[PDB]
RNA sequence: CGCGACCUCAGAUCAGACGUGGCGACCCGCUGAAUUUAAGCAUAUUAGUCAGCGGAGGAAAAGAAACUAACCAGGAUUCCCUCAGUAACGGCGAGUGAACAGGGAAGAGCCCAGCGCCGAAUCCCCGCCCCGCGGGGCGCGGGACAUGUGGCGUACGGAAGACCCGCUCCCCGGCGCCGCUCGUGGGGGGCCCAAGUCCUUCUGAUCGAGGCCCAGCCCGUGGACGGUGUGAGGCCGGUAGCGGCCCCCGGCGCGCGCCCGGGUCUUCCCGGAGUCGGGUUGCUUGGGAAUGCAGCCCAAAGCGGGUGGUAAACUCCAUCUAAGGCUAAAUACCGGCACGAGACCGAUAGUCAACAAGUACCGUAAGGGAAAGUUGAAAAGAACUUUGAAGAGAGAGUUCAAGAGGGCGUGAAACCGUUAAGAGGUAAACGGGUGGGGUCCGCGCAGUCCGCCCGGAGGAUUCAACCCGGCGGCGGGUCCGGCCGUGUCGGCGGCCCGGCGGAUCUUUCCCGCCCCCGGGGUCGGCGGGGGACCGUCCCCCGGACCGGCGACCGGCCGCCGC
RNA sequence: GGCGACGUCGGCUACCCACCCGACCCGUCUUGAAACACGGACCAAGGAGUCUAACACGUGCGCGAGUCGGGGGCUCGCACGAAAGCCGCCGUGGCGCAAUGAAGGUGAAGGCCGGCGCGCUCGCCGGCCGAGGUGGGAUCCCGAGGCCUCUCCAGUCCGCCGAGGGGCACCACCGGCCCGUCUCGCCCGCCGCGCCGGGGAGGUGGAGCACGAGCGCACGUGUUAGGACCCGAAAGAUGGU
RNA sequence: GACCUGGGUAUAGGGGCGAAAGACUAAUCGAACCAUCUAGUAGCUGGUUCCCUCCGAAGUUUCCCUCAGGAUAGCUGGCG
RNA sequence: GUGGAGCCGCCGCAGGUGCAGAUCUUGGUGGUAGUAGCAAAUAUUCAAACGAGAACUUUGAAGGCCGAAGUGGAGAAGGG
């Protein structure tokens, strides 16, 4: 239950958050969960999707067990773009369709001098929280 | 509206030429050019009495009447009948003033919440909240209201010391301290009789804080406790006791139908 | 438009009112926010006390209300010199002085000064460092508690007179009469006439 | 006749600063109507308000009495509650209409001219260096102000000066910081729990079902939003005196600058002028034989002057010191930046404007001023083939669905087209009445009664009766335990280790005092504390009566399953 | 008791048609409408007795000679909390308990017994009480007398009870009492003997008394003032192009 | 010819201007237009949205700058 | 039968709560009606081309009209 005053509940503005975004705040909304192999590994429970990040989708129409790498991420559209999954249209030309990336479990994530230090710290901020019971 | 829906200029057209005498608009040229203006008729125009903001919101009640009504509902929430048949699930629960002990309020963690609950039997009424998690009927849901959501019990307490922080997260409970009541909370919807959960510290201060017949009470301050219109309120008792049937005429059940 | 029997009514309607309305949509967001204006004012100075100065005893003035009591303004001025404390000490103290104050009585001059010389004995200042010019030891072991509540000697104290039981005696149950009222009101408003047939005796020679 | 001050005045694209416009909801000053009301209408009402004009602020204005009071005297302003719809005003009509008390929010008081004293002890500026930031100080010398009066002490509650007595020697700014900060000052970025596990439905799940003796998992985290439909667990986030960072925020402590107060007696000083008042005229106010304010004229005084609500004279009493000044708080806010919420409105509503709205458009101009939201989950927006110059069709295809086709959700009514059925000389439609026909509906089709009991006919199982065992329940009963009501009291039991209450009591009880001559007389008490009595509530034993919805014990009758 | 299927039996809807009888088109003003009186081509949606204050009365609830916290204050830094809870040496204050008068002012109890000063229509004293009386007045109480398988022996009872008593609310009257004036009249009291107070008996004026019933809240109705049920002018005024 | 005509300038609402008709002043004139006060007042016309059940009238008195309206009684209903 | 994501009963509470009319307001559509109308200033005709398609376009040949105060050749103002 919300207690802060200083933030919403209404349905006109989380909305109006939600479609006139910033691009920072975007990246950060749309992300993906990491996989059960994986959150093992480095305990942490969701990150931020980028463009070689490959990646099986689980819920929607196209389901599970088709890892294949992201190649393209509409912030525009919310939506990433796998180039496994397409759709060819009437043309009989290819195109990718489109899924919204919380129906989406990554497999193996990429590392760079960026993703080891935030990987640090969305682990690091977890076991603070173990240490509050004394 | 206020007072401004009549930020619009315009006149009568004044003489008979064919038209209305409602007030029309001026100027020419776009699609408003001599449609209706203000009145309750026309469309984009002003209402029938349009509300004021100095309405009559709020509501005086006497406090005598305040206490009345906070007596009647404790009241009734010691019957079994008034507190099952409002709705609660009290079925297979042990004795109606329910009464834990005081060491309730040190729980700081909602797992020794769900198991309190399911130990006395209660556990089978925020079940039936769960029911209860539909979405709003009409027009609620754009107006940021959306869960319908059933109350369940309330749990009724003094000097807290964790008790809220371990029940504000179940769903569909209530807390209210036993010196600052709510008639809202003990009887809502009006419908009298909500289910509660005591504690040995809040079911011994009310004898201080709305009394017995025998004495004032010593935390309203200068409050009695209000006087009981009857005497035997069991008139099935009273109208078989001998002293009644004694100086009975007697039943008289022949119809004496219509006769032709 | 008048009809049978009612009320004849005058209401204050045909100005144009609509504009003046003053709703009262906030009187609670005043109360809570004149509490803030106080907890952060109750903690912000001191273990000098809220409330405000200690204020004096005040009687009121007129017919209606002469027999009870009020907190006043502050101490005339003669109380600072009959208790022999310097004027611009006494704001600094933490009693309140009102400059311009007649005393007229001593029936209501000592009922302050007695409250006076009370306070200063019941009154503990700091030192900076403890030097101590005219304190004596640590403030009662760190003076019990901080702060007092709504008035620092409890301004009203309305006090009253026993009486406990009398015996009738004689002249008491017969004198002090109904004719006890009328004369005084028919000589004390008959009292300049009758001076003035005694200017006439004079002029008889 | 020249020269030199000083006074008046000018000049400069001189050196260095200011002001002008914007906004306007709130605030201050002016000016200021008419509709309306009075059933007409002039006074009055509308209202000293809208319009007009000028000013600033984050609030402003107001303000430390030329006050209210008329008694046991209150004591800045502002705001709220009453006083009050009262006193009063008014063709005494309609109507308008305060304040003082009283209760609360807030509480903060002061300076200057003068009078008199100090050898102008004062300020500005220019330049150099003391020496330091993001700059100014107290040095020093120049120049100007200024004696027509700068600075100190002083302000009407008095103040100075001369004593004399006993005290005491300070504060404040900056400088560097540590130690803090009440929601733990404020901002900013960045993170913090738990199911996609089995089956099932679907275009798609967030559906329905399920989870061992812990109830599958997390809960200080079941607000919310998006996700291919209804989500505590899929993701942002919410909860948390949760975390880590980056900058800024008030208050220890060395170098500076400032730097004798108080009481008593004695002398001395003591106040704002074309203003107050008075007359007359207008405006206004509840102010009524003039409340405020202004014009014009006559114009003050020192035991004076102002006020004390009926004009004038006398007398007495009260209260304040006007014609100079400063001031936070409580308070008003419909413009502004941000916000949060709504028993609201849902596209002809809500503001005029949910969209490229003060836009398209009109008017020479002041100005007037709309219409217009929705495909789908995804453009997957109809490739390809045929006909026609093209529009548009036919196939094919996409989609669960084009019966969603680029103003595309749902797609009404008027209306029109077409198919069918019907009938058609007094225009049509209508009400009452049956008859004909058609659509569909059931029963369902000379094939529908349904249960109850009994007697025959064959068929297959086992009670019941009693008795044992059995745990439970109903109804009585010595109420023996426990019980509770109401009156009787007692143990005063806890009163001096009881509850609340009491204008019941006590001048041999205990403090601060007056009355009377270093003391006392209770000599009358007063401000105050206990302890005595009642009035109601807490145990004991003792009493009554019901063992009552206040429940158990055993024993009895008569039920009940297994 | 009788009659009968694979196309029959019953049954109608906002269904069509045919027939008989009846039938002028609806809102509105009006004594009078079908009107040769006015508005109405059709259909969808919008579209008109509201709110605030004040009062009056009826009803409902709480308390009740009192009632009311509406304004401040208290509770931790709580979403629902702009809520709720409490204050009482927070009752200040409202309205009511006390009316009359222009105003100074004054401000609501008689009864029964006995004894008396010319018991003199005037009057003086103690006592018991205590809201006066008359006529109606639901109800309650006493109730002569009656009423049960045989006559004499008695019990709680019941039902019909003639008459009588106490009498609620109220209605009419008579009396009393408080205040304002008026006629007549004599007496008393002394912070000090006066163009001083107090009283009496008659007759009137009063929104009075005669054992109080109000306040708060909510709802309905009605009336007023506010744009006031919606719509409507010729105007008028300021300020501008 | 007291003639006709282009542009510049002047005069603005109780005011401009007029060889005079109350003409003309942006199709508007016996007082222009735009905005506000203002949703101005109306004893006057027009309208005033669901069903059943019960009761169900009035046009007269007196007075009014009253005669198209209101007050008062009459008549009606609801509550007792 | 369509429709594709929200809705209703019950006890209470609160209303911007119910339409045939107002020369109502906005929007829509008929009947009239394939009717009235496409009539001021004389006037067109033949062949060819481009073209899917010609009374209306272009080109020719002829017939004409405005007729030097122009139905011509050029500017101001305005139009942009
Ligand atoms: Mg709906
Ligand atoms: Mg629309
Ligand atoms: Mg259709
Ligand atoms: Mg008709
Ligand atoms: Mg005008």
């Amino acid at each position: 239950m919300k207690f802060n005053p200083f933030v919403t509940s209404d349905r006109s503005k989380n909305r109006k958050r939600h479609f006139n975004a910033p691009s920072h705040i975007r990246r950060k909304i749309m992300s993906s969960p990491l996989s059960k192999e994986l959150r093992q590994k480095y305990n942490v429970r969701s990150m931020p999707i980028r463009k070689d990040d490959e990646v099986q989708v689980v819920r929607g129409h196209y389901k599970g067990q088709q890892i294949g790498k992201v190649v393209q991420v509409y912030r525009k559209k919310y939506v990433i773009y796998i180039e496994r999954v397409q759709r060819e249209k009437a043309n009989g030309t290819t195109v990718h369709v489109g899924i919204h990336p919380s129906k989406v479990v990554i497999t193996r994530l990429k590392l760079d001098k960026d993703r080891k230090k935030i990987l640090e710290r969305k682990a690091k901020s977890r076991q603070v929280g173990k240490e509050k019971g004394k | 509206s206020e007072l401004a829906g009549h930020q619009t200029s315009a006149e009568s057209w004044g003489t008979g030429r064919a038209v209305a005498r409602i007030p029309r608009v001026r100027g020419g040229g776009t699609h408003r050019s001599g449609q209706g203006a203000f009145g309750n008729m026309c469309r984009g125009g002003r209402m029938f009495a349009p509300t004021k903001t100095w309405r009559r919101w709020h509501r005086r009640v006497n406090t005598t009447q305040k206490r009345y009504a906070i007596c009647s509902a404790l009241a009734a929430s010691a019957l079994p009948a008034l507190v099952m048949s409002k709705g609660h699930r009290i079925e297979e629960v042990p004795e109606l003033p329910l009464v834990v002990e005081d060491k309730v309020e040190g729980y700081k963690k909602t797992k020794e919440a769900v198991l309190l609950l399911k130990k006395l039997k209660a556990w089978n009424d925020i079940k039936k909240v769960y029911a209860s998690q539909r979405m709003r009927a009409g027009k609620g849901k754009m107006r940021n209201r959306r869960r319908i959501q059933r109350r369940g019990p309330c749990i009724i307490y003094n000097e807290d010391n964790g008790i809220i922080k371990a029940f504000r997260n179940i769903p569909g409970i209530t807390l209210l301290n036993v010196s600052k009541l709510n008639i809202l909370k003990l009887a809502p919807g009006g419908h009298v009789g909500r289910f509660c959960i005591w504690t040995e510290s809040a079911f011994r201060k009310l004898d201080e804080l709305y009394g017995t017949w025998r004495k004032a009470a010593s935390l309203k301050s200068n409050y009695n406790l209000p006087m009981h219109k009857m005497i035997n309120t069991d008139l099935s008792r009273i109208l078989k006791s001998p002293e009644i049937q004694r100086a009975l005429r007697a039943p008289r059940k022949k119809i004496h139908r219509r006769v032709l | 438009a008048p009809s049978r029997n009612g009320m004849v009514l005058k209401p204050h309607f045909h100005k144009d009112w609509q504009r003046r309305v003053a709703t009262w949509f906030n009187q609670p967001a005043r109360k809570i926010r004149r509490r803030k204006a106080r907890q952060a004012k109750a903690r912000r100075i001191a273990p000098r006390p809220a409330s405000g100065p200690i204020r004096p005893i005040v009687r009121c003035p007129t017919v209606r209300y002469h027999t009870k009591v009020r907190a006043g303004r502050g101490f005339s001025l003669e109380e600072l010199r009959v208790a022999g404390i310097h004027k611009k000490v006494a704001r600094t103290i933490g009693i309140s002085v009102d400059p311009r104050r007649r005393n007229k009585s001593t029936e209501s001059l000592q009922a302050n000064v007695q409250r006076l010389k009370e306070y200063r004995s019941k009154l503990i200042l700091f030192p900076r460092k403890p030097s101590a010019p005219k304190k004596g030891d640590s403030s009662a072991e760190e003076l019990k508690l901080a702060t007092q509540l709504t008035g620092p000697v409890m301004p009203v104290r309305n006090v009253y007179k026993k009486e406990k039981a009398r015996v009738i005696t004689e002249e008491e149950k017969n004198f002090k009469a109904f004719a006890s009222l009328r004369m005084a009101r028919a000589n004390a408003r008959l009292f300049g006439i009758r001076a003035k047939r005694a200017k006439e005796a004079a002029e008889q020679d």
